[PDB]
């Protein structure tokens, strides 16, 4: 939930 | 030994994320620590040459980092940047996820200034949260950096600022906890968004965690959808319940824009820092830590 996503 | 750029020592890993690993360094030729961002050359989607760009393109700004070598080394892309002290949520953990409401608005009125900042340059950062401002060192022990432009991109043109277009149905980019409603609903990211996660770490900062952390669930994508719509079920005015009403003015006024109002920062900056001045606070940068 705190994870970078593109 | 191991080096990176013929001049650059590797030290332990210190750090992970989503565009590479990064590492300690030493500088042989002056002895400074630096911080080593490594990324797989044969990555299914290359990005630490465009971060090098865009931290190039904001040198100078204040709280930027400088970027000391950019390259390219055996399996790897390199970028060594200036090491910067901890991060803000290194600095909320130490204090036991208590920040006082002095320490939040010293804060935040920096933080409204650095994306002020990069807005500027015309890039969106897109990826606002506790762990990408960090503290300076020595004499700059005072100054909130901002870091990780991997997700940064252009939100206007250069010459002509004209803005980029709008559209919907985009996959979710930055952090499930910190992101807008906007990019919860699949809108393409802009200023606003940036602020609007600020609004949400500041309430973080406040609380110690957010209404929608701790979801529990099963595939990664279910949580995602846990997360958007306890995001949306909480109002505003719940979520900053028993805290100054600057905060949910705040979230308020981010979530009235629209996708391509340019914000006045001067505005945001002003509500915290009359807040301040009621209080009766000194802007003396005394931290709780």
């Amino acid at each position: 939930s705190v994870a970078s996503l593109t | 030994e191991l080096r990176v750029g013929n001049r650059y020592r590797l030290g332990r890993k210190i750090g992970s994320g989503s565009f590479g690993d990064i590492y300690l360094g030493t500088d042989i030729a002056a002895g400074e620590e630096v911080a080593i961002k490594l990324e797989c050359v044969k990555t299914k989607h290359p990005q630490l040459h465009i971060e090098s760009k865009i931290y190039k393109m904001m040198q100078g700004g204040v709280g930027i980092p400088t970027i000391r070598w950019c390259g390219a080394e055996g399996d790897y892309n390199v970028m060594v940047m200036e090491l910067l002290g901890p991060s803000l949520e290194d600095l909320f953990n130490f204090c036991s996820r208590k920040f006082s409401l002095k320490t939040v608005l010293l804060l935040a009125d920096q933080m409204i200034s650095r994306i002020e900042y990069i807005h500027s340059k015309n890039f969106i950062h897109r990826d606002v949260k506790p762990d990408n401002f960090l503290m300076g060192l020595g004499k700059k022990g005072n100054l909130v950096y901002i870091i990780d432009f991997g997700l940064a991109k252009k939100y206007r043109d250069a010459r002509t600022h004209q803005h980029i277009p709008y559209r919907e149905n985009k996959n979710l980019t930055g952090t499930a906890r910190y992101a807008s409603i906007n990019t919860h609903l699949g809108i393409e990211q802009s200023r606003r968004d940036d602020l609007e996660s600020l609004g949400y770490v500041l309430m973080y900062f406040n609380l110690g965690s957010l209404p929608w952390q701790g979801l529990k669930a099963a595939t990664k994508r279910q949580k995602y959808e846990r997360i958007s719509e306890k995001k949306m079920s909480t109002p505003i005015e719940v979520l900053c319940k028993g805290y100054p009403s600057e905060f949910a003015t705040y979230l308020n006024f981010c979530r009235s824009l629209r996708f391509d109002d340019k914000p006045d920062y001067s505005y945001l900056r002003q509500l915290f820092r009359n807040l301040f001045h009621r209080q009766g606070f000194s802007y003396d940068y005394v931290f709780d830590w």
